[PDB]
RNA sequence: UCCAACGGGGCCUUUCCUUCUGGCUAACCAG
């Protein structure tokens, strides 16, 4: 037994995306610092394409199956 | 209790005074057998809520995982009470003290639909929604009858 | 729920309950438009636009950062596609599926598929032919 | 980007194409 | 297209009437009233508060003895749906119009058919359409209840031997639940 | 509670104490909720009337003080001042009680919100306006610091101009011992010319000082005020460092010396004069107005000064009003002032004729003629336009012939949008007047003349562009062409910062 | 495909009174849905219950108390005269007053008595009993 | 430089801005008399400028604490 | 800079002055955020009152400008309520209605009223619960994002949004037991 | 904490005005009923009381 | 003088510019 109107926010958090009472995306945003630049780029967690720096076209992600897997030596912080 | 708890006087038409902690409307209410101005509201927003006349005015509100159905308060112990549960339980608690409870009933397999004090004090009575009555000792966490 | 499949997948993007830009979201809705149209010169689809814009600059929904959408921010600008985007890769698909039957005549699975496909231009025609986006008298290849 | 580019998908793509085809 | 500019004819024949012989003013007056409430019928609002504007100068132009006729014509043309709702609208501007010139016991005639669509339109069918929520409409006559304002111009001028005439409906409402 | 107050009130028998003891009790709690307490406000001011003595009866008047000013309704802070004051003036009190009650309010006259100082003030008023010598004596250094401070420095204009009057009905009431720390303070503050915002202090509260005690009741801090007068009207240059707020202030209580005293007319005020004069063009509007108000009162008592004005003089002031007048924006308020000095100054060229009002004229067409700052200009010409009116009347009948031209050219064209509506409405009652004051030969003589000169002047521009087109058709065609680019661009609709979409003309500035 | 959101919830609330359910969970959600629901609710088939709104049809749970013995809806949503009603009444309750048949006429959805009241009429949208 | 117009309204003296920010304290410091100071007697002292009240769901919310603390002090006599 | 021009009003009202003046001395102090003060202004001003007592300065403002707007929120809504205690600051977009404006632009609006009220937070959701009787209860779910400022300022969201559209509205902020 | 301090000073206060011994007080009145002693006691009480407040 | 209900009258929620569909060549006929 639950309570269909008023479940638990741990509950809630493990169920599917168009599942729970509200649906919403489980996706996110990230500040990812270029490497060897310092700049800032704004890149989406489960990004479908090879994000560059503006500034140097310096790979910062790459995709995958789901998130995609940022460059190593670049910093990330969640936006 | 309704949309608004209200408190009323035989010897008036409108009501004397208006109790509610919110917008939220109050399922039950029950008031207090030895401390007669201390009363309990159950609310549709899974919501234990406790009043006092003396002040007029709500004093403690705890939420539940689901909501309550029925409220009883010890006859003989001022300070306890006992809630019928949807989640199949019946819970005892302190007045004083509600981030735990002293107590939990556990045998019924539907909503636990009212509950009743006996008047030692020594025994709880409670109804279901899976046609059955089961008889507690306060102090024990299992039925020791069924009817 | 697939047509001309036995799939029952769900898979889908499921759009945020709110409707307004992040508040972390900080550039000019103007700037916004501008990359539209240069993505577009360079001749991107609008869904490619889209996914560029997102993973590259935190445009969530052009939608709900310009409140425009993309079709329609193209449109204004003189982009606009000779035919819908949906049916555009629809024909190339058939185009691919003939070229290969061409040279792979005992290809007999591709062969069922170029009717599947085909079938699915001719319900996408139709319905394109009703809202007038589609000339009446256009007909498929 | 490139790789993903459409030679024939906007009006101003294929007035283009008409244009050389004459 | 020129129904709204022509009203105001109205107003012009009941004063050229009203100079003639008494016998000619019962054989015009009926029919020039007549016409105009017949124009109430309207599904235009703007037509229609046209036509109340005439009728309410008209009104003054005559007395309270012409009330009676006027009000007994204006229930046998409205009868059914919105047109209950501009009786009352109506009923209660000629009342609004006619203040200055009543005088005291000039309403005592017609108070018993006032305090009908009074109370009609407060807690009769007619009060509980303005009150549904699944109503919607724009017009003016439904969403605004001029009842309460009708019954404070009747209380200042009927008789107070007539008084009972609003007291016995309150009674006969208050004696079913409520 | 409203029965129970009207029941002490008039019947004789009144209840136990004990009983209104109870009632007080009941009171007091539910008192924090004041919106729906007022008829239990009613009861308490029966109490405190009739004097009746109950300890609970000093709680009630430590809560209502707070009511007093931290409510918001208007109702309530009215009748919990009144029941509040009664209180504090009549009930017995220790006297570390009264000092702590009196504190309260100088404190409270710092409350953030502004209906909370203005219900303050109401409480000061009273205190100040009944109350015994030795009390106000005890309390007038406190509060005259404290309402200077809100006067010079609160964000609410009301409470300012409260805290300016309280002063002014407070200062003529206190002792001579008393008055004399106030005049240590506002000379003080004028003694601290190295602060800009001192001098601001002395400057204002001097203002107040006279109409409340007078001018000339103690000599020593008139004089400091002149000499900062003085000091900052002659650094009012480009180089200068003042700030715009000193030299408005330093005219307003100017102003208010000018209507003290006749001394200004003396020969030892004339550099203050001139720098008045000086400041006709400051560069700030505020400043501009006060300067010329005081012009007019020089121009209206002209007469009064030991050293007359010279008609140079004079004429240089008329120069600079009408300059004025020119500038882009200009309030109701300077124009009207500015044309009252201008007929004024008119009236003495009549009378004595200045060879140097014909001048006069040709001035006010050049305004009304001008086309720069189209957009704000509306106030100037409205000006001009009424003043010729005033000029035609005051200039004799011979003398508005001669300059009946002059007059009636710039007006042409309005005589043959509200805005415009309004000039052309102004420039017919101003013919309007012209041809009361003419007869009907010269007025018409004089409307053919000009009738002609601008029907004559329009056809003879338009055959110079045809000959300019025949004899140069391709330098025609440039100019015709850089005609359209210009058009064009006044044409345009361009959009603010606001998505305002407003034509390029139309886009006003100062 | 869906054709009836209102058949959906009533079967999805009948399925739950048949199971012991004391809530309900219904998406789609409708005006129509909320409609029939408030009728249920005013003659006490049902409780509480609360609209969930996600930008979308909407979803709406509802409080069971053992009190409905059987809701439907009639499709397709044929035309009733006035005359009609009782016919109507005959086919779809087990008893004479026992259970409503609700209506969708030209002043709402409301049950049969109500309309006969109002003297109204329309189409016919299910039963409740 | 530019003409200032200020808007285009007659000038207010009480409008006009003031000013550093002077407090009250810097007035009354500037007689530097120590005999004038203590006449103002009032204005030496802790502020007693009343704090402005807080939202009503914000005091209810201790209203209905400080009624709880009181509540459980009633029903703790009955522990005996 | 003077008030005046803060103001697009024509004719300024003397509380639209006071705030214009709060904003041209937050300039002024400020180094730099002037730069992105100075381009900002609003059309009016509305002081409506609260049910706990205390009153909420409704700042309404340009559709375009609303962005701005929200990027210096944070910061001048503080400096604003510290220069205006007992009164809750807001800034909401002027958005036309007039075609008697249509329903459905109404609803609109009101909802876009509603994302501008609850900012910096945002809507979490919305659920509306039927009682038995009768009774509707409207909800409005907030994040919980600034939940100690807002929780000081949900009642007089109820009562600007009871205000300005007419409607009984309850926020609530879920995961915290209020 | 002033606001908390505030809380407390009310539930007190309405707390010592519903007890039982207050109504007992408003149980008589108009300078005509039965002065008890417990009631001269209180006035005695109520002296000092208002003795405590002016200073 | 202020406040709360209830009744009236005038305004406002519309800066400016472009923008209905269909025939035949910005016109001209139709809806
Ligand atoms: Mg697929
Ligand atoms: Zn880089």
């Amino acid at each position: 037994v639950q309570d269909l109107l008023h479940p638990t926010a741990a509950s809630e958090a493990r169920k599917h995306k168009l599942k729970t009472l509200v649906q919403g995306p489980r996706s996110y945003f990230l500040d990812v610092k270029c490497p060897g630049c310092l700049n800032i780029t704004t890149v989406f967690s489960h990004a479908q394409t090879a994000v560059t720096c503006e500034s140097c076209s310096t790979i910062l992600c790459t995709p995958t199956g789901g998130k995609a897997k940022l460059s190593e030596g670049t910093s990330f912080r969640r936006k | 209790g309704g949309a608004k708890i209200h408190l009323w006087d035989v010897n008036r038409l409108k009501p004397v005074s208006d109790l509610s902690w919110g917008a939220d409307n109050i399922t039950s209410l029950k008031f207090n057998q030895n401390e007669t101005d201390i009363l309990a509201s159950t609310g549709s927003d899974n919501s234990i809520v406790l009043y006092d006349l003396r002040t007029n005015s709500p004093t403690q509100k705890i939420v539940q995982t689901m909501r309550t159905n029925a409220i009883c308060w010890n006859p003989m112990e001022a300070f306890n009470f006992v809630t019928a549960n949807e989640d199949h339980n019946a819970y005892y608690y302190d007045m004083r003290n509600l981030s735990r409870s002293l107590n939990v009933f556990k045998d019924h397999v539907s909503a636990v639909m009212d509950v009743d004090f006996s008047p030692t004090g020594d025994e709880i009575v409670t109804g279901s929604y899976d046609k059955s009555i089961r008889i507690y000792k306060t102090n024990h966490g299992h039925s020791r009858e069924i009817y | 729920g697939r047509m001309h499949s036995a799939g029952k997948g769900i898979s889908s993007s499921a759009i945020p309950y709110s409707r307004n830009a992040p508040a972390w979201f900080k550039l000019s809705s103007e700037s916004v438009i501008e990359q539209i149209v240069k993505y577009a010169r360079k001749g991107l689809t609008p869904s490619q636009i889209g996914v560029l814009l997102r993973d590259a600059h935190g445009v969530t929904q052009a939608r709900v950062i310009t409140g425009n959408k993309i079709m329609r921010i193209l449109k204004s600008n003189g982009l606009a596609p000779e035919i819908p985007e949906d049916l555009y890769y629809l024909i190339k698909k058939a185009v691919s599926v003939r070229k290969h039957l061409e040279r792979n005549r005992k290809d007999k699975d591709a062969k069922f598929r170029l009717i599947l496909i085909e079938s699915r231009i001719h319900r996408l025609a139709r319905y394109y032919r009703t809202v007038a986006v589609l000339p009446p008298n256009w007909k498929y290849e | 980007i490139d790789k993903k580019a459409k030679k024939d998908f906007y009006r101003f793509q294929v007035r283009e194409r008409k244009k050389q085809e004459i | 297209e020129t129904i709204i500019e022509r009203m105001p004819i109205a107003e012009a024949l009941v004063n050229i009437v009203l100079g003639l012989t008494n016998d000619d003013i019962t054989n015009f007056l009926p029919s020039i009233l007549t016409n105009i409430c017949q124009v109430l019928r309207s599904k235009s609002e703007e037509l229609r508060d046209a036509v109340r504007v005439t009728l309410g100068k008209i009104s003054i132009i005559l007395g309270a003895e012409y009330l009676v006729f006027v009000i007994k014509e204006l229930m046998a043309t409205l009868k059914r749906g919105s047109q209950i709702h501009v009786l009352s609208y109506t009923v209660h501007y000629i009342l609004k119009s006619m203040h200055g010139v009543l005088k005291h016991s000039d309403l005592d005639t017609s108070s018993s058919m006032i305090v009908k669509i009074i109370m009609e339109n407060i807690f009769g069918f007619a009060g509980e359409e303005k009150d549904s929520e699944n109503y919607h409409t724009k017009v003016k006559e439904i969403k605004s209840n001029k009842s309460y304002d009708a019954g404070e111009i009747l209380a200042s001028n009927i008789s107070l031997t007539e008084f009972g005439t609003l007291l016995s409906p309150v009674k006969a409402l208050l004696m079913v639940r409520i | 509670l409203k029965f129970l107050s009207a029941f002490i009130r008039h019947t004789d028998s009144t209840l136990k104490d004990t009983a209104l003891s109870y009632v007080l009790g009941r009171v007091l709690p539910d008192l924090n909720e004041p919106s729906r307490q007022g008829l239990a406000f009613n009861f308490l001011k029966a109490l405190v009337s009739k004097h009746i003595m109950l300890p609970e009866l000093y709680d009630i008047a430590d809560t209502t003080r707070e009511i007093m000013v931290t409510n918001h309704s208007k109702e309530i802070r009215d009748v919990s001042r009144s029941v509040y004051y009664q209180f504090l003036m009549e009930y017995d009190q220790s006297k570390g009680r009264l000092e702590k009650q009196f504190k309260f309010m100088v404190d409270n006259l710092q409350y953030p919100t502004e209906s909370g100082r203005q219900s303050v003030m109401e409480l000061i008023n009273l205190i100040i306006t009944k109350a015994n010598p030795a009390l106000l004596s005890k309390l007038s250094s406190s509060f005259f610091l404290a309402l200077v401070n809100v006067s010079f420095n609160d964000d609410a204009p009301r409470c300012r101009e409260m805290a300016s009057v309280l002063i002014s009905t407070m200062l003529p009431k206190l002792e001579n011992k008393d008055l004399e720390i106030v005049e240590k303070y506002i000379a003080a503050w004028l003694k601290q010319v190295d602060n800009a915002s001192f001098l601001n202090l002395g400057l204002r509260t001097y203002k107040v000082y006279l109409k409340s005690i007078g001018f000339e009741h103690t000599i020593e801090l008139d004089e400091l005020a002149i000499k900062r007068i003085r000091y900052i009207l002659s650094d009012t240059s480009v180089g200068s460092e003042h700030q715009w707020d000193l030299v408005y202030s330093a005219l307003n209580t100017f102003s208010s010396y000018m209507e003290a005293t006749e001394s200004v007319y003396k020969h030892g005020f004339k550099d203050i004069w001139d720098g008045i004069i000086t400041c006709l063009l400051y560069p700030h509007s505020w400043v501009r107005q006060s300067a010329a108000n005081l012009v007019h009162q020089l121009i209206a008592n002209k007469d009064k000064l030991e050293i007359s004005l010279t008609n140079l003089e004079i004429q240089t002031i008329a120069t600079r009003i009408l300059h004025q007048l020119g500038a882009p924006s200009i309030p109701e308020n300077l124009a009207n002032v500015s044309i009252k000095t201008l007929v004024n100054i008119s009236i003495l060229w009549k009378e004595q004729r200045t060879p140097f009002i014909d001048y006069m004229v040709t001035r006010i067409g050049g305004i009304i003629r001008s086309d720069e700052h189209r957009m704000d200009s509306f106030m100037s010409k409205k000006a001009c336009i009424q003043l010729l009116a005033l000029l035609v009347q005051v200039l004799d009948e011979d003398e508005v012939i001669a300059e009946g031209e002059k007059i009636l050219l710039p007006l042409y064209g309005y005589l043959e949008d509200e805005e415009q509506e309004e000039l052309r409405t102004l420039s017919n009652e101003c013919l309007k007047i012209l041809e009361d004051k003419l007869q009907v030969s010269d007025f018409t003589k004089i409307y053919t003349a000009v009738k002609q000169t601008v029907l004559e002047r329009r056809k003879e521009r338009r055959s110079k562009r045809a000959i300019l087109a025949v004899n140069a058709p391709q330098i025609s065609a440039d100019k015709k062409l850089r005609k359209h680019a210009r058009s064009r661009e006044k044409r345009k609709h361009e959009k603010d910062e606001n998505g305002y979409y407003q034509r390029r003309n139309k886009r006003k500035r100062a | 495909t869906r054709s009836s959101v209102l058949a959906d919830a009533l079967n999805a609330i009948n399925n739950a009174e048949k199971t012991g359910k004391r809530q309900v969970l219904i998406r789609p959600s409708s005006k129509v849905i909320i409609k029939f629901l408030q009728v249920m609710q005013k003659h006490g088939y049902i409780g509480e219950f609360e609209y969930i709104d996600d930008h979308r049809s909407g979803k709406i749970v509802v409080q069971l108390n053992g009190r409905l013995n059987k809701c439907g809806v009639i499709s397709p949503r044929f035309n009733v005269k006035i005359g009609d009603i009782e016919k109507w009444t005959a086919n779809l309750l087990p008893a004479r007053q026992f259970g409503y048949v609700i209506l969708t006429t030209s002043a709402g959805i409301m049950d049969h008595e109500e309309a006969r009241r109002k003297h109204v009429s329309g189409k016919i949208l299910g039963f409740v009993y | 430089k530019r003409l200032d117009t200020y808007g285009s309204g007659e000038a207010n003296e009480y409008v006009l801005p003031s000013a550093g920010k002077l407090s009250l304290t810097d007035m009354m410091n500037v007689i530097d008399d120590r005999q004038v100071i203590e006449n103002a007697n009032l204005l030496k002292g802790k502020s007693s400028t009343y704090e402005v009240p807080l939202p009503q769901r914000i005091q209810q919310r201790h209203d209905r604490k400080a009624a709880y603390e009181i509540s459980r002090q009633e029903v703790s006599k009955w522990n005996d | 800079s003077a008030p005046q021009a803060k103001i697009l009003s024509q004719a300024p009202t003397e509380l639209e002055l006071q705030v214009a003046q709060a904003f041209v001395e937050l300039e002024n102090s400020s180094p730099e955020l002037k730069a992105e003060l100075r381009p900002l202004q609003f059309k009016s001003i509305r002081e409506i009152d609260v049910a706990g007592g205390k009153k909420a300065l409704a700042i309404f403002v340009p559709v375009p400008s609303l962005a701005g707007f929200h990027k210096v929120q944070t910061k001048l809504t503080r400096e604003l309520e510290k220069k205006f205690q007992d009164r809750h600051v807001i800034f909401l977009a002027e958005r036309r209605i007039l075609p008697r404006p249509r329903s459905r632009t109404l609803t609109a609006v009101h909802d876009k009223i509603l994302e501008d009220l609850v900012f910096p937070t945002e809507i979490v959701g919305k659920r509306v619960r039927y009682l038995v009787g009768g009774n509707k209860i409207q909800k409005v779910l907030l994040d919980s994002k600034d939940v100690q400022q807002i929780d000081y300022k949900l009642e007089s969201f109820q009562a600007v949004y009871n205000k300005l559209t007419g409607k009984q509205i309850v926020f609530e902020i879920p995961s915290e037991t209020h | 904490d002033h606001d908390i301090a505030r809380a407390k000073e009310r539930m007190t206060l309405k707390h010592k005005t519903n007890s039982k011994w207050a109504k007992d007080m408003i149980k008589h009145g108009m300078t005509n009923d039965a002065e008890t002693r417990e009631e001269m006691e209180e006035m005695l009480r109520q002296g000092e009381r208002l003795k405590a407040k002016m200073l």
